[PDB]
């Protein structure tokens, strides 16, 4: 179990230790990494991330690895958290056609910073083996009452409205550029799926 | 009032509205969930409703924008403002009009058009084989919430009339299920659908004349009653506009048509059929099987409870106590907000207060917390717990408790996918088993100051 | 129009729709794709078949 | 078994009761599914073995993309032992029609060989190259290994001028180094000599060519044809670090008399 450091498929095991609490009587959480590959621009210099922890956003993420910086004595900086839809809110696009869960993309700066943060993972991965008191602590931000009860609290008219003009401002020029001829070949084309 | 868009309906489709909340309305008692009934409105049968579903929304959300700009101008009486919903899963345009009268009592309203289903039933049409049934799930919530409550509160506010006795053993059958933790997974309309088969269908008995002798024939019928192999028809009408033979037997049709792709019921378990769902899925799809398989073992002891040791005092305690037994882990919960007296229960709410953001100070944080520990533990995990803690948290109502069960499908090792969706532990460099304790650290650490107890298998 | 307007949540509602001739402009949404029209009011109802006294469900309306 | 095989090509319970529990337990695995469709080929029940594939595909969570790609390769194994080709031509349409459509025509000629279907297997691979032809390696190379194993070098020969037609100009280098890989394996040496020579006098700066082709030599193992070919790589341009890998074959393929020869050129180089 300790000497597990990289899966067969190439996932880095990242441990963390875990907070104790009042109610509880060392556990470690497991986050899996991997360099990603992509001919997209904006998923460049990403670690696709399995089994994030709970409420994992960019600070912790950024905490982490300036945990990393700190220990391995290297360089990185951490860009953008992408694709974290934790409770499943962003999985399936409505939008589009009204016209990887549990995983992430952790954006980076440079190659620099993958290829020097991939080594300290290299060197992070061996710990579990090698020194069981010398991995990270993961710190949970923890919601208290406020937090749960900022669901129940009313929308804020004023960002409402500027969010209604400024979305139709945009939409309905461009649209208004594009209008009927194109849309009319667009669901031309609707009918050709229609018949057939 | 004088709009672009003239009204076509204000339809209120309120379990009040067909007098089936759990809590009588208390006036400004707005800390209990059944306090904002939702009510349905349409606009006349215009083209300016756009074909996209996001600004379909926000143009509800701006024509609920003047009706707010009105309503603030010259109703200041009332007071309002605007929520989101998004219980509706993947459009989180939805925009609910809170409005609070001087009578003590509020309503969301929500806006319904003939372009939606177009737009629904286009967006299955243009959707691959993959994604289709998370669309069959969303457009089948959109027909629970917004197409048939309008028949439902109809029909069975209609013979309501006929059975008078009908509100409070539905009412106490609800308290039922909020004791013994089943509320949260099943829909209300579906508990008064399987709580109407006594009153709708007494024969052999008779019609029940008294709360104990309906919820008694309720609790005796779901102890009977086998999903698996019965279907549930019902005839929702007066005494002496009734279901055919050729409806009935398309109904039976469509149960065994279910039967050939379900046969032991695992995605779908009760069947609960009526002129008003033919479908019979519209309130019971979503609902894990141990809650159905809970459902009718508990009403296996309650009434063998009762066949053994006869009716009295302490029996009756029994049927309202959480045995709290065969669960995975037991999560004690306490508010340091007692809601008994703000829910308007008695063992006094008289105003709501000067800023709005302060009604959160009496809300629940227990529905939340397990409302959003469902949404990410939906693969992992099968949470139940009290959903009105005003009325069984206590003799103050502050205490909760979140039942945890493992599902069958994360109980051994598995082979490591991107898509597994679960907090695992290797035990080698191939396979993974699911990691309890890192579950539990997530769950303290997500209630830091409210889990005062964790029991363990 | 007239069917989908009727057998559904009767005279306390249906009257209520009559009142603001809800009805009369639904007629003018679908009507303005042949010729689009004037004043038109439905100007008469009648009732022939009542069932049933009801005074319970008669009393709905009182307080 | 029957299984494993099916596990081959995507690259204890005894009763109904058995099966169905696993299914619950178990809704996303085929290791599940195929034993208990493996259970119903067994008792010849294979017409309720063909319902089973249909559950299976309605069944299984949708995010799963490989899970659901070892089903439609269950089913082509079906109803090709099984049914007959009005029953086959059904299923491989609506398998194209779902899933990446390249892929199943991948798995498809892979049950051809195993089930010794050659007539109806070299037309599969005749239609799939005039479709798949001009965007794909693997389907020359996959028809280039057909080719070779039934004796038909000659037909073999010309899979080169039909390819290099079909293939762009970035593919032309690839398809050259794979059909002659073949031939240090499963055809003739020399033919695949008369292939790698056409790579060099086209490209001499690409260095990574002379590695594969001393690397099908090695195992060729002829040791006349050996030093004749790592003396003429040294006549042309290798840097310093790559030059010394070039030593590192060549030093250690002797020791497994004329190992003196060979350490006396490995340090005149340095100095000049």
């Amino acid at each position: 179990i300790e000497d597990i450091s990289a899966m067969k498929n190439g996932f880095i095991v990242v441990p963390f230790k875990l907070p104790d609490h009042k109610a509880l009587p060392a556990s470690l959480h497991f986050m899996f990494a991997k360099r990603h590959q992509s001919s997209n621009s904006n998923e460049s210099d990403c670690l696709f991330l399995v089994n994030l922890p709970l409420l994992s956003n960019i600070e912790h993420m950024k905490k982490f690895v300036g945990q990393l910086c700190g220990k391995y004595d290297t360089v990185s900086h951490v860009e953008e958290l992408l694709y974290n839809d934790e409770f499943g809110l962003h999985e399936v696009d409505l939008s589009a056609l009204t016209s990887p869960r549990n995983t992430a993309l952790l954006k980076f700066v440079d190659a620099a910073s993958i290829n020097n943060c991939w080594n300290a993972l290299k060197k992070y991965s061996n710990l579990h083996a090698k020194h069981p008191n010398e991995l990270f602590e993961w710190t949970y931000t923890t919601p208290s009452f406020t937090t749960f009860v900022n669901f129940y609290k009313p929308l804020d008219i004023d960002y409402l409205k500027e969010d209604i003009h400024t979305h139709m401002a945009i939409f309905e020029q461009r649209e208004a550029q594009a209008q009927e001829d194109v849309q009319s070949s667009i669901v031309d084309e609707d009918g050709f799926t229609l018949v057939v | 009032m004088k709009l672009p868009l003239s009204v076509k309906s204000i339809l209120p489709v309120g379990s009040a509205f067909r007098y089936t909340s759990l809590c009588q309305p208390v006036p400004f008692a707005y800390s209990d969930p059944d306090f904002f009934q939702d009510v349905i409105l349409e606009f006349e049968t215009s083209p300016k409703w756009p074909d996209e579903i996001t600004s379909l929304e926000k143009a509800k959300t701006a024509f609920l924008l003047k009706i707010q700009e009105e309503l603030s101008a010259n109703s200041s009486t009332y007071r309002s403002f605007f929520s989101r919903d998004e219980s509706i899963p993947y459009n989180l345009e939805i925009v609910t009009l809170n409005i609070l009268t001087p009578e003590g009592y509020g309503f969301k309203f929500r806006v319904l058009t003939e372009r939606d289903e177009i737009l629904y039933l286009r967006a299955i049409a243009n959707a691959r084989n993959e994604l289709k049934p998370e669309l069959e799930a969303t457009f089948l919530k959109f027909t629970a919430k917004y197409l048939a409550s309008v028949r439902h509160t109809r029909t069975l506010e209609n013979i309501s009339h006929s059975y008078q006795f009908y509100s409070p053993v539905v009412r106490l059958f609800k308290r039922w299920l909020d004791t013994h933790l089943l509320l949260g997974h099943i829909t209300d309309e579906l508990a008064e659908l399987i709580a109407i088969k006594p009153f709708v269908d007494p024969a052999p008995y008779f019609i029940p004349g008294s709360l104990e002798n309906g919820f008694l024939k309720v609790l005796k019928f779901i102890s009977q009653w086998n999903w698996k192999d019965d279907p549930l028809i019902l005839d929702l009408v007066k005494p002496e506009e009734r279901l055919t033979l050729a409806q009935y037997k398309g109904i039976q049709m469509n149960f065994t048509n279910l039967r050939n792709s379900d046969p032991n019921g695992t995605h779908l378990q009760f069947f609960v059929a009526s002129k008003n769902d033919p479908s019979g899925i519209l309130y019971s799809s979503g609902i894990p099987l141990p809650i159905a398989t809970r459902l009718t073992a508990l009403a296996k002891v309650a009434v063998n409870l009762l066949q053994t040791h006869g009716l009295n005092q302490q029996t009756i305690n029994l049927l309202f106590t959480p045995g709290l037994k065969d669960y995975d882990f037991v999560v004690d919960l306490r508010t340091p907000i007692g809601l008994k007296s703000s829910c308007g229960i008695l063992s006094a709410p008289s105003n709501f207060p000067e800023n709005l953001n302060d009604l959160s100070e009496k809300m629940d944080p227990t529905y939340q917390l397990v409302k959003y520990l469902n949404l990410k533990y939906k693969n992992s995990l099968i949470l139940s717990s009290r959903k009105y803690i005003g009325v069984n948290g206590g003799e103050k109502g502050d205490k909760n408790v979140i039942t945890g069960l493992i599902k069958p499908l994360f109980k051994g090792a598995h082979k490591f996918r991107v898509n597994l969706d679960c907090n695992v532990k290797p035990v080698d460099d191939e396979n993974v088993i699911l990691n309890k304790e890192a579950i539990f650290h997530e769950i303290a650490a997500f209630g830091n100051d409210m889990v005062i107890n964790f029991e363990t298998d | 129009i007239l069917t989908k307007e009727v057998q559904g949540s009767t005279l306390a509602q249906l009257t209520s729709k009559l009142i603001p001739e809800v009805i009369n402009k639904e007629i003018e949404n679908a009507t303005k794709d042949i010729f689009p029209l004037q004043n038109i009011h439905v100007r008469k109802v009648k009732l022939l078949k009542q069932p049933k006294f009801d005074v319970g469900a008669l009393m709905a309306l009182h307080g | 078994d029957w299984t494993a095989s099916i596990l081959d090509q995507a690259q204890a319970p005894e009763s109904v009761a058995d099966f169905e529990r696993l299914l619950i337990g178990n809704p996303n695995s085929s290791v599940v599914w195929m034993n208990y469709m493996a259970f119903q080929l067994q008792l010849s029940e294979i017409e309720k073995a063909r319902e089973l594939a249909e559950r299976a595909l309605k069944t299984i969570n949708f995010r799963e993309e490989a899970e659901k790609l070892n089903i439609w390769i269950a089913m082509l194994n079906l109803e090709n032992t099984f049914g007959t080709e009005e029953t086959l031509e059904e299923v491989f349409s609506r398998a194209c029609q779902y899933m990446d459509s390249y892929t199943i025509h991948t798995k498809l000629l892979g049950i051809y060989e195993i089930s010794e279907k050659f007539d109806k297997a070299a037309e599969l691979f005749k239609a799939t190259a005039k479709k798949f032809g001009g965007e794909k390696v693997s389907i020359w190379v996959s028809w280039g290994d057909f080719l070779i194993s039934h004796n038909e070098e000659q037909e073999a020969r010309t899979i080169l001028g039909n390819a290099l037609k079909a293939l762009p100009k970035r593919n032309h280098i690839e398809v050259v180094r794979k059909f002659a890989q073949l031939e240090f394996a499963k055809g003739d040496p020399e033919r695949g000599r008369s292939l790698f020579e056409g790579l060099v006098a086209d490209a001499p700066k690409r260095i990574d060519l002379w590695n594969v082709y001393v690397d099908q030599e090695v195992k060729a193992k002829d040791k006349k044809k050996v030093e004749d070919l790592f003396e003429r790589i040294i006549t042309k341009k290798i840097t310093r670090k790559q030059a010394k890998f070039f030593f590192n074959k060549w030093l250690q393929f002797e020791e497994s008399k004329t190992i003196e020869y060979v350490k006396a050129k490995a340090t005149e180089y340095v100095a000049s």
